């Protein structure tokens, strides 16, 4: 994605003070709880009957991390998303079939996480640079079809 | 389809916002302007500069017609028919940019309710969202 | 949201379809499973070959759960609770799997009435059916 | 963009069966009423106020021409479909700004008017072979988006 320099130098400030335990967690407990048809690609992750045992729930928060850590991979080589998500791409394609729409939704999520969690820090133009940010995974993920 | 503990959740949130209706509606709207430039051809003629009087208005506008549909939230085609009548018979807005005003009213809802924004309310809110929507893009009269 | 004349025109060409509407949601089913084979990943247990019964079977409770929506089209929620509980509470239907269905629907009318498929009766079928997806969609117990 | 030989076939034989000078008038005229929003990118076209005004807009029948002749070429080079959507691609997404779930939309469109034109001939593998086609022109559209 292109990003400008200032906007580059406030999504890293910004991220560097993102938990890395937790916020992958919350983001994709909050997809489970708030576009609840997504419940049913993780049906082996255990008990999801309602928004605490998903937020509660220990595999969720463990998976999250996983994908805090794409994330942040992603953040590292903006030059090139579509080649860094090319083995996640094929997994979420031909392995899970996840509908696309799917991806711009965890990653909007995510940003209401960002904003959750940092308040009036997370100012409209640092959204807007984070915006491009997920635009730019969702969009390498859904490659495999594109 | 709201259930009625999501009406609950919806009122109960928005009813935080209270006075504070115009400045988050404005900081919604500068959001999605700023975050998806596209949006912004619905309002050539605007001033959509950051602090611009013109947004800050129209801001206040579209959040106390939040307001109105959340007190109608039962009802909402008939309370929204004006409303209908100006986004999907004159102005012809695109569905999508409906998803990028509320992602952006949400974002809005997180950095001010942190509180209030919990994954069940933002769930409930997301649904009214598109319950708003669903009503402001069909032409039902 | 459908409008006075599109339940008019909805009732009108579902009359239409009359009898063979059973017949027309086992052809939707069956095109959907053929031209979107992942939707098939919802039906592991049944025989999903061309002319399958099971298929056809099921094509009938499809239709019937339409023209049961059709006649309380003004209430939808309430008329389709127990569906929407099996699709949006048990099974967790991806939408977008609806709009495949709706559109396999579409076509299958569009085959079968060269003389009564018009665009206002193609649009009123297209909310309506995107109006009974929401719904199916939707937690509201 | 798969298309078995035989589905090639399949869609080829149909595709010469086609009204070149209405199909694409129909197509559009039919998304014009169905998606009424559409109607804001062509102001200059005329009176659309009513099915009747639009199905029979003069200049919607004369446009969809030329929309009807990039599917042919799209079908013509299917295994190149992004090359030959390029042009188009930049100046839908680039100068018009239409959303890209309008090129599915309008793909989706097309095949219920095949369906209404070729009747039982439009079998469900005739239909399977070009869903793969109209989800290749509306990916290939939306590419710019990439
Ligand atoms: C757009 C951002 C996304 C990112 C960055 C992401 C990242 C990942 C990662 C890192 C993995 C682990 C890969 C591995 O272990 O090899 C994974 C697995 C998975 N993802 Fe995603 N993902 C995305 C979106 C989604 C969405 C939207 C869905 C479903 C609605 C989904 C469903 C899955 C499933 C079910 C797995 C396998 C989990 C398991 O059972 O182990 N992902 N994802
Ligand atoms: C939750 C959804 C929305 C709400 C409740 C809402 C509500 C309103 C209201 C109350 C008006 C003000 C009319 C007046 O001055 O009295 C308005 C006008 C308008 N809206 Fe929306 N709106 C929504 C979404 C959108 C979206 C997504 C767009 C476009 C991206 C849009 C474009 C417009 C424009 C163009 C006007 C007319 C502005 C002008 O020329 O003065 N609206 N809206
Ligand atoms: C207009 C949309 C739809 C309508 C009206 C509808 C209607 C029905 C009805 C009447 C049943 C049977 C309930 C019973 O057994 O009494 C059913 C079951 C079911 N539906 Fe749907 N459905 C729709 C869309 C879909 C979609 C798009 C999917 C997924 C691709 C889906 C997956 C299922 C499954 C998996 C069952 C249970 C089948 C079984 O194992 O017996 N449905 N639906
Ligand atoms: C997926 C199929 C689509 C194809 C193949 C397609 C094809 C075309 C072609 C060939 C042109 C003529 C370009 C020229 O003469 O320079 C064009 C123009 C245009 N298209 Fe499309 N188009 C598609 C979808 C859409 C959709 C969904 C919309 C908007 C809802 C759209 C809006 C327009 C507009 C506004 C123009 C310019 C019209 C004018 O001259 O005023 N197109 N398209
Ligand atoms: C109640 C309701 C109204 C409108 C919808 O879509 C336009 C709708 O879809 C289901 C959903 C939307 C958003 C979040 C979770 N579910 C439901
Ligand atoms: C009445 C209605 C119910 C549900 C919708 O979207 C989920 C809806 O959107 C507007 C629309 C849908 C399909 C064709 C044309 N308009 C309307
Ligand atoms: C105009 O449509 C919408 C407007 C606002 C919102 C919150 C949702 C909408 O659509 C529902 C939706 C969109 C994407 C994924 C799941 N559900
Ligand atoms: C699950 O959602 C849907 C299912 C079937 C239909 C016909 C529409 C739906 O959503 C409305 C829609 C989808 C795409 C474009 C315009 N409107």
């Amino acid at each position: 994605v292109h990003l400008t320099p200032e906007e580059k130098s406030a999504v890293t400030a910004l991220w560097g003070k993102v938990n890395v335990d937790e916020v992958g967690g919350e983001a994709l407990g909050r997809l489970l709880v708030v576009y609840p048809w997504t419940q049913r690609f993780f049906e082996s992750f255990g008990d999801l009957s309602t928004p605490d045992a998903v937020m509660g729930n220990p595999k969720v928060k463990a998976h999250g991390k996983k994908v805090l850590g794409a994330f942040s991979d992603g953040l590292a080589h903006l030059d090139n998303l579509k080649g860094t998500f090319a083995t996640l791409s094929e997994l979420h394609c031909d392995k899970l079939h996840v509908d696309p729409e799917n991806f711009r939704l965890l990653g909007n999520v995510l940003v209401c996480v960002l904003a959750h969690h940092f308040g009036k820090e997370f100012t409209p133009p640092v959204q807007a640079a984070y915006q491009k940010v997920v635009a730019g995974v969702a969009n390498a993920l859904a490659h495999k079809y594109h | 389809v709201l259930s009625p503990a999501d009406k609950t959740n919806v009122k109960a949130a928005w009813g935080k916002v209270g006075a504070h209706a115009g400045e988050y509606g404005a900081e919604a709207l500068e959001r999605m302007f700023l975050s998806f430039p596209t949006t912004k051809t619905y309002f050539p003629h605007f001033d959509l500069s950051h602090g611009s009087a013109q947004v800050k208005g129209h801001g206040k506008k579209v959040a106390d017609a939040l307001t109105n549909a959340v007190a109608h939230v039962d009802d909402m085609p008939n309370a929204l028919s004006a409303l209908s009548d100006l986004h999907a018979h004159k102005l012809r807005v695109d569905p999508v940019n409906f998803k990028l005003l509320s992602h952006c009213l949400l974002v809005t809802l997180a950095a001010h309710l942190p509180a209030e924004f919990t994954p069940a309310v933002h769930a409930s809110l997301d649904k009214f969202l598109a319950s708003v929507s669903t009503v402001l893009t069909s032409k039902y009269r």
